[PDB]
């Protein structure tokens, strides 16, 4: 038949009082209401991927699209919460949490939060970037924006655009701000999908926009249209800023690739004065104990454009250097042993790498200070690895701490030429080579290989080439 | 990192008039180079709604 | 010149824009200044007179702010309220019937 057969699925969100069997008990009415929700739910996604479904609910008469969309005007709770849930499954969206305030829905929308599969025991490195990176297709048809285009296009000619400014102004806390936020996705997903004319008059929002700037309604409503704008604006901004990278070793494959792209296209004098002044808030001198130290007065003074040890020749500053070489020391166990969840890990370990560059820069003086760091780290692959025959066992130790966090140390001394030639003088390439070949650490393997920079020839790709041909097929594949 | 324009326009006072303040030395340095990429051009609210929970 | 710049690139300057023209709009009626109501006006009129389709949707809210300025119970305002409502009067032609008597 015409309008009562496929129709019947919508009966359960039109009708606010649904039967389904005449018969049934009462002492699971309200959980019958649920199951019914939840399966009509499954019903009206499956007919609106399909062209025989879309066509016949989206008829130029009466239909059922145009009813499903005018009983989201009605203010009844219980239906506007289910139906929001259905329309973000149909556009395939990200839901937000459950919340009264825009900012922390907001913040479980992004697509750069975390999931469960980018840690080291899943994929470390490949399965992040796939969600950050963008793909390389510029011109390729992606057949799924055409779907969402003939989809989001029918929705706007019956009028979702106009229902859902109802829904923000007059409706929950708790529901205008997941009403809010579906109208920013669909806003951003039409002027990147949609055609002009389509559009041309969409960004401007009438309805909402006279709400805002009208002081004959009440003022209460007024208020709460003019604060959805700026809730909106602040989403276009989540967009305009993009996916951003989670874990340094990300982080610093991005850092090295602009860095060598941007170098093919041909401050302060930093007086004495500055650097005791400095040091000495430092705190890391008169108090010999971590914990204490300030790190944000610790990274300015090591990335400072002109203070590079060799400059400025200071007595003061030797002690400084070496009193924080004794704190990143592998064998003098005073930072390996700290927890995953230092709460100022990502501060540390920035600060790690941000020092191992201040000692490179200084080739003639600092390579006695840097020579003593590479070789401990050696050591500690040595016996985490167990190539000694005694150990072979160091792998819990490893992936609990933030011994973990020493490829960076060593990834980012690969980048600069001056780097990669201290690493030959304390012999850690061959170290690294040896390791290629074990069985039963496969964790280890994989932070070698997302380390090392293989922009320029030498050993970097020789160790790479390695652990893609011959080592175990788990970590082969991961290569 | 839209604060890297005005640089040129304070520099030119600090110099001149000897101004040394600790918290305004950090904030620059991690603007002029570089110390991670998910900090910079980060929405105010929304690291203020971070820290108090 | 971001008016005529906003036909350009809508995804940028229009959601700057609408919070742009409410606060332009809050400063007319909310602020009992007769300096801050004169250089408010003026900043709507080149707004209109430059970027004429984004506000033929908003005759309505605008107006209806204006004509209230008319009937208040300093030649600063009336000299630029007056030459706005010119500029309007040719953005949306045969819609301001209503308002002309």
């Amino acid at each position: 038949r015409a309008d009562v057969e496929l129709e019947r699925i919508l009966a359960p969100y039109t009708d606010f009082h649904y039967r389904h069997s005449p018969d049934t008990a009462e002492g699971q009415l309200k959980e019958d209401r649920e199951a019914r929700f939840l399966a009509s739910k499954m019903g009206i996604i499956a007919t609106f991927r399909s062209w025989a479904g879309i066509i016949n609910l989206c008829k130029p008469g009466n239909s059922g699209i145009q009813s499903l969309i005018g009983v989201l005007c009605i203010p009844n709770m219980e239906i506007r919460r289910g139906l929001l849930e259905v329309l973000y499954d149909i556009f395939r969206l990200p839901l937000p949490v459950v919340t009264e305030e825009f900012i922390e829905a907001l913040l479980s929308v992004d697509p750069g939060r975390f999931q469960d599969s980018w840690r080291l025991s899943d994929g470390f490195v490949a399965a992040e970037a796939k969600t950050i990176l963008p793909h390389r297709a510029r011109s390729r048809p992606d057949l799924m924006d055409n779907y969402l285009a003939l989809i989001l296009s029918a929705f706007i000619r019956n009028g979702l655009l106009e229902g859902l400014v109802e829904v923000i102004t007059n409706s929950d806390d708790h529901i205008s701000v997941r009403a809010t936020i579906l109208l920013g996705e669909l806003l951003h997903m039409a002027n990147t999908i949609l055609p002009h004319s389509h559009s041309h008059h969409l960004h401007c929002l009438p309805t909402l926009m006279n709400m805002a700037a009208s002081f004959d309604i009440p003022k209460e409503k007024r208020l709460r249209a003019s604060a959805a704008l700026n809730c909106l604006k602040r989403f276009h901004e989540m967009k305009k800023r993009g996916p951003k990278p989670y874990s340094l070793h990300l982080d610093h494959i991005i850092q090295k690739a602009i860095a060598t792209h941007q170098k093919r296209d041909q401050i302060l004098k930093d007086t004495e004065e500055a650097l005791l002044i400095n040091l000495r808030d430092s705190q890391v001198l008169q108090h010999k104990e971590n914990l204490e130290w300030n790190w944000n007065l610790i990274g300015t003074i090591l990335k400072w454009p002109n203070v590079n040890l060799r400059n400025y020749k200071d007595e003061q500053l030797h002690r400084f250097v070496r009193r924080l070489l004794y704190f990143y020391k592998p064998s003098s166990k005073l930072y390996a042993n700290l927890d995953l969840d230092f709460a100022k890990a990502k501060q540390l370990t920035v600060v790690g790498c941000q020092f191992t560059e201040f000692l490179l820069e200084s080739e003639e003086d600092g390579q006695g200070y840097l020579e003593d760091l590479v070789k401990d780290i050696v050591q500690w692959l040595n016996a985490s690895s167990g190539m000694k025959p005694e150990r072979s066992l160091q792998n819990n130790g490893l992936l609990t701490t933030l011994s973990q966090h020493y490829f960076l140390f060593i990834g980012t001394l690969s980048c600069h030429p001056h780097g990669v030639k201290m690493l030959e003088k304390c012999s850690v390439f061959q170290c690294l080579l040896n390791l290629c070949s074990l069985k039963n650490q496969d964790h280890l393997l994989k932070l070698t290989v997302s380390s090392l920079d293989y922009s320029r020839d030498g050993l970097a790709r020789v160790i790479l080439s390695k652990i893609l041909t011959a080592a175990t097929d788990a970590c082969r594949l991961y290569a | 990192k839209k604060y890297q324009i005005f640089i040129p326009m304070v520099n030119k006072v600090l110099v001149r008039h000897r101004i040394n303040h600790q918290r305004y030395d950090v904030l620059i340095c991690r603007i002029v180079k570089g110390y991670t990429l998910a900090d910079e051009e980060e929405d105010p609210l929304i690291y203020q709604h971070r820290m108090l929970r | 010149t971001v008016g005529r710049l906003s036909s350009m690139n809508p995804a940028f300057v229009m959601p700057f824009l609408r919070k742009m023209l409410i606060q332009i709009l809050t400063e007319l009626e909310h602020s009992g200044i007769g300096r801050i109501k004169e250089q408010s006006a003026r900043m709507l009129g080149h707004l209109v007179s430059n970027a004429p389709r984004l506000i033929r949707p908003y005759m309505e809210p605008i107006l209806k702010a204006l004509i209230l300025k008319l009937k208040d119970p300093n030649p600063g305002v009336i000299n630029n309220v007056l030459a706005t409502i010119g500029e309007l009067a040719q953005v949306s032609g045969l819609e301001m019937r209503k308002w002309v008597d």
